[PDB]
Formats: structure tokens, sequence, C-alpha cells
RNA sequence: AGGAGUGGAGCCUGCGGCUUAAUUUGACUCAACACGGGAAACCUCACCCGGCCCGGACACGGACAGGAUUGACAGAUUGAUA
RNA sequence: AGCGUGUGCCUACCCUACGCCGGCAGGCGCGGGUAACCCGUUGUGAUGGGGAUCGGGGAUUGCAAUUAUUCCCCAUGAACGAGGAAUUCCCAGUAAGUGCGGGUCAUAAGCUUGCGUUGAUUAAGUCCCUGCCCUUUGUACACACCGCCCGU
């Protein structure tokens, strides 16, 4: 833990703009090999994921040192009830279908 | 084989808490009681920091930690 | 840039091992038997069997959408 | 004559710079060790040397048991 | 590519090694040929395992 | 304050930088050719990596 | 009596003068670690030595210092001057002479202790 | 009735006997004993003279602009520019 | 002659050829190598004969090595010529002597896994010891002989 709030909101912009993503369990290091240069330090924003994948209700599935997340709608509607930003601004993941 | 045995020294410790006043009384204070106020600190010539930088007292040495500026006469 | 033979044969076969294990625990209830690469001019085509395909792909390919974005932005492919 | 000076047996040693002569059986064999401000100093080294056993720290439990013998 | 490995996960047992061995096969051929003829002749459908590196020099 | 702990004097045999790429074991990695994994991970996954038992 | 030499030659001239020949006539061991460079966390055992060299008065014992700095003295001029060190569960005192350049400071701790022997009995005796 | 090299004469480590910070997990003969691909400073040490930032989708309690987070050498710390 | 190793998803650590020159690895530049391309055609026996501790020369640059990393020369003399009970392994490119390369990794080995070079005295047998198996036989054993079991 020990996360801070703004890098919150900054986390909750990337789920947002990504939404399905895949990632290495990294925290010790000062360069990541594929989520680096975010100018946002690396080590709170992978703490903030694991925050969002183990509140108890978004479930996970590790394995060749890697996470790979279902992202259920629950997490579409906890996170629409909390930051109130309506869902009718569809993600951009639903082009070349 | 037998146990760490960390037991010796300091059974228990108390957490250390900061008695940090509310009010700004050995902080900051006017002594004129004016719309036009002195300020008790030294101005910094210092380019590196901002213009509200305002630095501490201690015994020697004001310990700003960012800069570790310390007045000396060459 | 590049890698000694003996290494990138190591590699490609790492990736195969992965990507076998990875659609294991994926789809073993979607009937899934073997994947298998097929070298292609600068380009990685791979095709999948599965006793069932009509679930694999599911409704518009939700499923195959979801593994290959998984997989591109896993292995570090082009996009 | 500038020969190469890597053939005398005590070299750089203290007390000279210069590689100085002596002679006599019963007298080499002596400083071949020199001990004795290695002893003054209180070192450890001083009670490796002079119980003959092993100075660099020659394993001596199941092998190297010669030096007595 | 010989790699040697301990047989036994644990430290038990008698000690039995894997000798896994990996082949590495590598061929050369020179010609002369503009590129077209080459990228004509090599969009073949290759059977799979052939790795293929066109060089020219 | 951070920076003034870290980098202080380089790790030039840092065991902890490298982990089996399957399972994240410490020990018996296999660093060869670039499989990096604990050799029980690479006995499970060596008949699909390519390697084989032949003599 | 007069004052025992280092090598034939003094000290205090040659510490005025750099490293350009300094080491044309010494010995080894501590042979390239003179050469070896500077890096940080050197000048503490030379600052905590010029210390308890201004503070005490002379030809006295100095007080105990306690550090473990297993580290090389560039310059010999603290002749007189004394390092204490942690050995074991005790501190532990070393004479210092002119000769400085030919030893290490962690080649003085006996820490192989004699066997506290034994009187095996009830297992293999035979 | 053979033999060669044998563990003894030229390059240390496994684990039990084995004072405290030293004899530190699993393996009770062939099927344990440089075996855990385990070559002990340290990240891997649990025999270790020492400490810290701590762990709660919840069941119960203390109640908000301060209820402290690795983060200063020189009076010191129990090696340590902690 | 090696069998083989050698530099970015990680990653900051890869293998190595001339000059300052005491006598060479080498303290700094200097290029080659993703490798069949570079490393690399890698006088009758303790005397002169094989080293008991241990010291100097420039040290490869690994904080610390001594609380395991790092060269040979002066010939200072050690039962200096088949080894308590108990003994492990081995039948031809055996064994053994050697070095070399990987795994560990900082070119960290005294370990291990492989590789070559030198290279063969003995036996082409038997069930005596240990143990195994294609039989008959005995049993009161079946937790199976490290069994069962008798006697104040």
């Amino acid at each position: 833990m020990l996360m801070p709030k703004k890098n919150r909101i900054a986390i909750y912009e990337l789920l947002f703009k990504e939404g399905v993503m895949v990632a290495k369990k990294d925290v010790h290091m000062p360069k990541h090999p594929e989520l680096a240069d975010k100018n946002v330090p690396n080590l709170h924003v992978m703490k903030a994921m694991q925050s969002l994948k183990s509140r108890g209700y978004v479930k996970e599935q590790f394995a060749w040192r890697h996470f790979y997340w279902y992202l259920t709608n629950e997490g579409i509607q906890y996170l629409r009830d909390y930051l109130h930003l309506p869902p009718e601004i569809v993600p951009a993941t639903l082009r070349r279908s | 084989k037998k146990r760490k045995k960390k037991s010796y020294t300091t059974p228990k410790k108390n957490k250390h808490k900061r008695k940090k006043v509310k009010l700004a009384v050995l902080k900051y204070y006017k002594v004129d009681e004016n719309g036009k106020i002195s300020r008790l600190r030294r101005e910094c010539p210092s380019d590196e920091c901002g213009a509200g930088v305002f630095m501490a007292s201690h015994f020697d040495r004001h310990y700003c930690g960012k800069c570790c500026l310390t007045y000396c006469f060459n | 840039v590049q890698i000694s033979k003996k290494r990138k044969f190591v590699a490609d076969g790492i990736f195969k091992a992965e990507l076998n294990e990875f659609l294991t625990r994926e789809l073993a209830e979607d009937g899934y038997s073997g994947v298998e690469v097929r070298v292609t001019p600068t380009r990685t085509e791979i095709i999948i069997l599965a006793t069932r395909t009509q679930n694999v792909l599911g409704e518009k390919g939700r499923r195959i959408r979801e593994l290959t974005a998984v997989v591109q932005k896993r292995f570090g492919f082009p996009e | 004559y500038k020969i190469p000076d890597w053939f005398l047996n005590r070299q750089k040693d203290v007390k000279d710079g210069k590689y100085s002569q002596v002679l006599a059986n019963g007298l080499d064999n002596k400083l071949r060790e020199d001990l004795e401000r290695l002893k003054k100093i209180r070192a450890h080294r001083g009670l490796r040397h002079f119980w003959g056993l092993r100075v660099r720290g020659q394993h001596t439990k199941t092998t190297g048991r010669r030096g007595r013998t | 590519l010989r790699i040697t490995t301990r047989k036994t996960p644990c430290g038990e047992g008698s000690k039995t090694w894997d000798r896994f061995q990996m082949r590495i096969h590598k061929r050369l051929i020179d010609l002369h040929s503009p590129s077209e003829i080459v990228k004509q002749i090599t969009s073949i459908s290759i059977e799979p395992g052939v790795e293929v590196e066109v060089t020219i020099a | 304050g951070h920076q003034q702990l870290y980098w202080s004097h380089p790790r030039k045999f840092g065991q902890g930088s490298r982990s089996c790429r399957v399972c994240s074991n410490r020990h018996g990695l296999i660093r060869k050719y670039g499989l990096n994994m604990c050799r029980q991970c690479f006995r499970q996954y060596a008949k699909d990596i390519g390697f084989i038992k032949l003599d | 009596f007069r004052k025992f030499t280092y090598r034939g030659v003094d000290l205090d001239q040659l510490l005025d003068m750099s490293y350009e020949q300094l080491m044309q006539l010494y010995s080894a061991r501590q042979r390239r670690r003179l050469n070896r460079g500077l890096r940080r966390k050197q000048h503490s055992l030379l600052k905590r030595l010029r210390k308890a060299k201004k503070e005490a008065p002379p030809m006295e014992k100095p007080e105990v210092v306690k550090t473990h700095l297993r580290d090389m003295i560039i310059l010999p001029e603290m002749v007189g001057s004394m390092v204490g060190v942690y050995n074991g569960k005790t501190f532990n005192q070393v004479e210092i002479k002119p000769e400085m350049i030919g030893h290490y400071l962690g080649e003085f701790s006996i820490t192989y202790k004699p066997v506290k022997h034994g009187r095996p009995g009830i297992g293999a005796t035979h």
C-alpha cells in the first residue's frame, strides 16, 4: 500500500483508457521492460494495479510470472459509481472489428 | 537449531510522536499587530529555490534538506 | 537487435512453450488440443486447434479478439 | 651492469633498500623468516609463523598433516 | 546445445542426470539473381521450422 | 532522500537479479542459452522447447 | 637512542611530496591498495584519528574509539596514533610503528579459537 | 594363489560429536552425508552479540486540515554518512 | 586435438588480439566476433630428481578475501623409493596420469558434468563372500526371519 491518491486518479485514467492489460511483477527496479516512461513512478503505479485487482471483487490469474486480468462488469459498475463518469464514452478498443 | 532470540534488549518500544502545535506560536509571529508585519527569517538570495522558501533556525547550519546551505565567510 | 542463433532457437522454443501453456490454462474447457506457429515472411501466423470452435470464437469473436490483444501486448510483437 | 635483479633471495627488505651481502652457515635459515617486527607489533601472523602452522591458511584437518614429521 | 540437469527435484536418490540435446543444422547456398527472383522463390509455402535468412553481400 | 541511499556501490554479481521465468524460483537457475529457469521447470518444458533426450 | 628508521628513509619529507615516486622505495602488501584509488567513506577513520590526536594531551594514551574499518592508510604521518577495532565481542588495540606500508588493519584479529576439547563417548569410540 | 588405482606423501568441503553470536533446514547404512544442481559475508542464514518501514474483501471497539514514511556529519549509536 | 562457450523483452555484468616494460595475463587506449567468418589452424640410489611450513618484483582492479578472487623465479630440506582393523571402483582406448570447456559465476572450483592427450600389468573364470534369477523342497512366518516364539 502506502499509495497516494493523485497516483490513484492517474491509474484510474489508465484503466479507463486501457481496460485489458497484461502485467509483470516489478517493484524494486528503476526501469521496467514494457511499462515505464509514463512520467509517473513505477512502484506506486504497480501497487495501484495490485489494489485494483486485489480489493476483493475482480479475480486474477497468475502463471509464467505474469498477470492476465478479466475486468468484470462489476468493475465497470464500481468505477461508474465512484468516479461518476458515464459509460456513454465508449472505449476506443472497439475498432478494427 | 534454536530460535533467533531477539529478546535481551528493548522488550517493548513506544512510538515517537511529535507534539506539533496546531497554533503557529513557535513557528511564526508578527510582534507588531498591524497590517504590515516584519519577518523573523533571513532573506534567501539563492535562485535554485522558490520565491516563498523560508528557512527555519537551529543552533547552526539551518537544515533545509533540499540544498544543505550553510552560511560561511569563505 | 540481434542475438545468437542458439539463443534465437531457444527463445523461439520458449515462445512456443509459454504460448502453449497460456492458452492451455485459458481454454482447456474449450477442448483445446494444440497450437502451431507457421513461418511466413516477416510475419508469424498462429493456428490453434480445438475440438469446439463455435465456443472459442463465440459471438463476433470476443474471445478471439481478447486472446489476440493479450498475446500482442504480452509478447512485444509489432502492432 | 643493470642486470635484472630478480635473482637474489631477500629483496625489498626493511632496513636496507640495497641488496647487502651476508655469509656463513646457520645464519641464512634464520633470516629467511624475519619475524621480529611482526612479533613486536602484536599481530596474529607472528604466532602463525611461530607455531610452524599455516600462515596463508593451508587446510590441515584431513590433508596437510606434514610439517612436523 | 547440450544441457545436463539433475533428475530428482529434491536432493534424494542416486545421482541421475538428464542429458538434453538440441541439434541446430545450418546450410548456406550461394547464387547470382536479382531480388525479385529470390523473393518469388521464397514464398513457396515453406514447411515449419526451416528458418530462412537471405543476405546480399 | 531516496537518491541518498540507492546506487552507492555497484552490485556486479547480484544473485537476486535472476529468477525462474515460469515459477520464480531462486535456486537451480538455468541461464545457459537464456532459459533462465529453475532446472525443475526446464525439465517440465524441455520437450516443448525443442530439447530432447537423444543419448 | 635514535629513532628507528623505515626502510632507511624518513616519512615527513616524502609526505610533503606527491605520489609520483612514492612507491619506488616501498614494500608490497599495500603495493597497489595505495594505487587502487579513492571512494566515499574513507575519510572517516582519518577524521576520527585526527580528532583523537588533537584532543589528547601529549604523552598520554588516548580514548578508545569504536569502529570496524578494515581499510588502508595512504599516509604514515600518524606515527604515535593508534587504531582500536571491535574484535569478537570486545575491543582490541594493536601497537603501531612507522612501518605501515606492508600490512593491513584486518591482519591482527585472532578468531580461530583453540578447539575446546571434549570427551566423546557413547558413540563411535572404536 | 589374479590384479591396478586404493583413504594414508604435494588444491576442503558436506553434516553429526561438538562453550557462549560457531557447529546453523530435509535426508536414520546399501536408497543421508561438496546431496537439495546448496561454492556459508550480503539479496538465498532459520545456530546469528542487533532493528525497522508492518497485514487485513470482515466480523468489535479508539474518531479527522495532523492520529508520522527509508530521509544531519560534529556530546552519541553497540562496526555502519541509519 | 578438444567436445564446446561467448554482448538489451530482461540488461547495468559476454569471449578476446599491440603498445607504456621490470621477465610475459597485464593499471589506460586499441579493433574482431551474434560466431566453421573473431578469440583460434584454441654409476648405484637421497644426488642434480618429484617440494614441509614461509619472504621480495610489477599485483589482473573483487569495499572486506585474513572473517574462500589474484604469477614464477633464491634450490631454506619434509617417514624423500607399494602402507592398523575395515576396505570402494574398474575388463580396452578399461583404470590411472594429465590438462581443457561448460553448471555454479566477478575469466570466482578444491565439486560436478563433459572433452580430448599419454596409456595398459593382470581375468575371457567361479558361486567361496555380498546379492540376483527361469526349479524342487520345509515352515508353527504373512507387520512375511530385523519373523514367530519358549522358559522360574
